[PDB]
């Protein structure tokens, strides 16, 4: 034994995953249309469970810190790269998010936008910790809505809005529609990685994105002996 | 001017490639650091920690689960085998799937080094006998009989001692996996004594982790699930 | 012969046990040298009054329970000093020392895993075979001094196994050896200050891991005593009406 | 020949990216600085200057717009309340938005830090009387009455101070922004008292601003207009 | 917190805006051609108040001083990319613009031009602080020209003519037209950033360009309440 | 915006180039060396065998 550096939060938890990919058809007898349902402009809220493995992996603590590096690759359905311009916006969590192609969002300077090609080698950007708290938190045994107590008209138990990170609102450059079928692939890496309370790993199959529900047929995580006393 | 030539694998995107990249939001500060009592670095910590060991994955019945964390005695065997070997495996299919230290290894490929796992009796006070705790090493065959399995390591616990009985686990290694496990058998060296009034069942509970000389190496994802979009 | 007395009210206790006091990640509760503003109006530091010796009503223990969980700071939401300041203030902040026993004889047998497990989100069932995603009442997510009981221990009624719980602070109860568990909780939150009434900065777990035996004759069911007593409480907040 | 791979990212034009690029008039030499009395570097200085707060934004008519900026009393009034008040919530739709702070915050996401209100009396000299200034902390209710409202933190207002009452709010917070506002209520500790030829109603001005240690974070541009091509 | 970086004036100011957008298409049935009516050949005059945001915020202060990063995306309208070589020609305050295509203001040396590709990358530029000024002027309280006072038949009060940045032209190289319809969109960055006498800010609805003239329908920031005494 | 002129032969794929390229597991450590009683550093060592 020589070294342990493989099993640091950041070797475990720091590669680029595919957490979402965009699709932006052209127009005719196809459906839907969509996706994520743009008429003719995608909004993705970053969803760092994009990644299958990941929600199981983070959940392994309570409170996160890191940093995101974004890429994106983008080309037609067939991987053919054409001549087209795209507009990669981020919308910060406090900014409205755009409606429409025409919709004033775009052109709103306080949102970053990128401008790159699809011949231009795959865009990539950094995104800090955006949490008004001091860390990320995948587990909120509570009621962040803080009015009067006996009123819950809403299961809402256990969503924290303080990990919200921002969105990348997709788009093809140009007020005419694009002469292209296309397809825009995001890919996240963690960057500067804390976390801080440790948890038991997931042991049930998920059921909702938002809260820790199971199925009440509770499985195993597995029981492969006919007895205690037997090994085949 | 400065002469530039672009060498192979240029405009390539690496998934693993480590780079900086350009700021979306410059003049952003995040929101600072507060002190946080729990923290973890390294993974390797949590492998250190004990957790329930399911020697008795037998029942598959959800009112039945909680019985895969005990594993009895009981006044009624003789003096024979208590419970099988669970395959000295943190890695493999099995018992330590139960354990944080099993489900840590499913997120790599290699590990090696020592294991500790701690045997708790949580019988009554008033009872009392002796179970013999015997490891085979990898290669070698389960142990016939008690005689036969005294002959190797071994420890002879008593309940004059609770729990205070951990049985440390020499080397695991995976030189090859991408009778080549230890084995970790339990017997009855007496019998299960109790005085009138006393239940005449008691339960074993298990508790495993692994040592400070442990290390895992090759990361690797591996999965149950995460829902769909709707 | 021993009488551990802090406050107004007093506790008869065995101590230390198997395994000493479990202080929870190394770390005692401290009072906060670092947050916030700070401003004039910054937090009010009681004691002795309001963090004292608070006995809830014992459970008691069969061989068919399956477990019991608490909400902190939930469980004193509504008790005595301490339940007023948490809801008549709208920043707290707090440490807890936690102490669980078990009145038994030598010829009862059983195991208990007390655990303190930061923000428990609870999961209530979807269906038996199905996908309808209700959430927790408020009677399950904060069930107050009284606690609530677990439903499928085995996954800690929130998909989670509970043969990990030992990765969390925790102690054991082993009648045969030891009938009292000590556990020292430092506050744990992503911020410095929250709202004691709406946010449950952890849960209190108590689980029989080996379930209660004894012949028949015997006490059926078995005390399970918990006094818990806060440490470094802090109230910023002001003034409130409910 | 110096050897060089182009990263992922390259020919990309991203709006917020902090480059030098080249000069379109190298020989150019601008006109010199002169010094020029008023200048700010950063933005807390004009929000720790204080502006009216539009408290009485009740009229919409633009013959009563400038009543918005004051506030009365009145011999009238009995010993109860004289005006709700505006949630210390400089950043929200309401009275705020008069100040320049309030629309400081309007070209950001996030602050915090402690916040001054100045309370000015503009009656008449011979006028006497007292006011119980009263702030609730998010959460809380609007106090139901004088009395209860005395019970938290309080000013007691007499004119025999003109308007040397600041009163000074703790902290605010937008964790959750993007009742859980504070509370300022204004009641009538005493009636309105005047001598004969004293007018029998009196305005109060009301100014504002933020503290020192007052901070924003997140740049974010809203709007009203600006006009099109005609 | 630790950190006031934020509302520095550089902070607040500097972000690449879209100022404006210069359209070039083809010859045949539409209209208008335009656009900014370029017979084949478009003059674009500096006015940072393109982006919309920006003026109101700029005239939070009463004298400015700043250098100007400009980036020039181009495509047709479609967001396509397509061969063309282009010619952005920066023409200094006192020079005569272009007035055709064939003006030789075009091949003037004092002007300088960017010729770029479509293929290439977004082109960027830097224009330095140019008023004969010490500063900018977003308000003047008189009248530029001193001739001799009652004098007044031309709607001049209020302009300040030493806040001319400059013009850009812009136009596809070659004698003859293109065979692309092409669309220039212009993103303007302030760089260094000094401001000296703050002053209110703009409270009512902008008429005009020039001059900060009101409509008669004055109008609050907000009245929401029915009463002093209430709180919805 | 620092100049740059691209000479001949950039985009070149030379099959004796020596140069460094992207790792494609940064965070991976490699089996340390041990000690092998035999060890050639040159082949002149054979030919002199």
């Amino acid at each position: 034994s020589h070294s342990t550096a493989e099993t640091t939060l950041d070797s475990f938890f720091s590669r680029a995953g595919l957490v979402g990919e965009i699709d932006l058809p052209l127009e005719g007898t196809e459906r839907k249309r969509a996706r994520l349902t743009p008429n003719g402009y995608a909004n993705w809220d970053i969803d760092i469970t994009g990644y299958a493995q990941m929600r199981r992996k983070v959940e392994l603590f309570t409170y996160m810190r890191f940093d995101a590096e974004f890429t994106f690759v983008a080309c037609t359905p067939t991987g053919e790269v054409v001549p087209q311009l795209l507009q990669y916006m981020f919308v910060p969590p406090g900014a409205p998010k755009p409606d429409s192609r025409e919709s004033l969002a775009w052109q709103t300077a306080t949102n970053p936008s990128v401008f790159v090609k699809l011949s231009d080698p795959p865009a990539q950007v950094s995104v800090p910790f955006m949490s008004p708290a001091s860390a990320y938190q995948w587990f909120y045994d509570g009621y962040p809505t803080f009015g009067e107590h006996k009123q819950e008209k809403d299961l809402e138990y256990g969503a924290c809005p303080n990990n919200m990170m921002g969105t990348f609102s997709v788009r093809t450059v140009g007020t005419s529609k694009s002469k292209y079928p296309l397809v825009v692939r995001i890919y996240m890496r963690m960057k500067h990685v804390r976390a801080w309370i440790p948890r038991p790993m997931r042991n049930q199959n998920y059921l909702f994105k938002a809260n820790p529900n199971y199925a009440g047929n509770s499985i195993k995580p597995t029981g492969a002996s006919r007895t205690a006393i037997t090994t085949l | 001017g400065f002469p530039t030539e672009l060498k192979p694998g240029t405009n390539q995107f690496l998934t693993t490639d480590d780079g900086v990249s350009a700021p979306i939001l410059p003049n952003f500060h995040p929101t600072p650091c507060i002190h946080i009592p729990g923290e973890v670095r390294n993974l390797l910590e949590l492998c250190q920690v004990e957790t329930i060991l399911e020697v008795n994955n037998v029942p598959t019945n959800a009112t039945s689960l909680m019985e895969r964390l005990r594993f009895p005695v009981s006044a009624q065997a003789g003096k024979g085998e208590l419970c099988a070997v669970f395959r000295a495996d943190p890695g493999r299919s099995g018992p330590w799937q139960s354990t944080l230290l099993g489900q840590l290894c499913g997120y790599y490929t290699q590990w090696s080094g020592s294991l500790e796992v701690t045997f708790m009796f949580t019988g009554s006070f008033m009872a009392t006998g002796k179970m013999l705790i015997a490891y085979t090493p990898p290669g070698g065959p389960l142990p016939k009989d008690r005689a036969t399995a005294m002959l190797g390591t071994h420890v002879i616990w008593d309940f004059g001692l609770q729990s205070s009985v951990t049985l440390v686990i020499p080397w695991i290694s995976n030189t090859h996996y991408r009778y080549t496990t230890g084995l970790v058998s339990i017997w009855y060296q007496t019998n299960y004594v109790v005085p009138i009034g006393a239940p005449n069942t008691a339960y074993i509970i298990a508790l495993a982790a692994a040592q400070k000389n442990f290390t895992m190496q090759l990361c690797k994802d591996a999965s149950d699930i995460l829902q769909t979009g709707t | 012969d021993r009488v551990a007395q802090l406050t107004i009210g007093n506790s008869t206790i065995t101590t230390q046990e198997a395994a000493n006091i479990i202080v929870g990640y190394g770390e005692w509760p401290s009072y906060c040298s670092d947050s916030d503003a700070t401003a004039v109006d910054k937090p009010t530091r009681p004691d002795v009054s309001v963090n004292r010796f608070y006995t809830l009503d014992t459970k008691l223990w069969e061989k068919s329970s399956k477990g019991w969980y608490w909400k902190f700071p939930d469980v004193l939401t509504e008790t005595g000093v301490f339940g007023q300041n948490a809801q008549f203030h709208y920043l707290y902040r707090s440490g807890f020392c936690i102490h669980v026993q078990c009145n038994a004889s030598k010829f009862h047998q059983g195991a208990l895993l007390v655990a303190v497990l930061p923000e428990y989100v609870i999961g209530t069932v979807a269906g038996g075979t199905g996908t309808e995603d209700s959430h927790p009442p408020y009677k399950q997510t904060q069930p107050g001094a009284d606690g609530f009981e677990l439903q499928h221990p085995y996954v800690l009624d929130a998909g989670i196994p509970i043969s990990q719980l030992t990765v969390c602070p925790h102690q054991w109860i082993n009648l045969r050896t030891n009938n009292c568990a000590t556990i020292i909780v430092p506050y744990i939150n992503a911020l410095p200050f929250d709202s004691a009434l709406n946010h449950c900065n952890f849960g209190l777990l108590v689980v029989p891991i080996s379930p209660l035996d004894y012949d028949q004759g015997a006490t059926p069911v078995i005390p399970i005593t918990i006094t818990l007593a806060p440490m470094c409480s802090e109230f910023a907040g002001l003034r409130q009406a409910v």
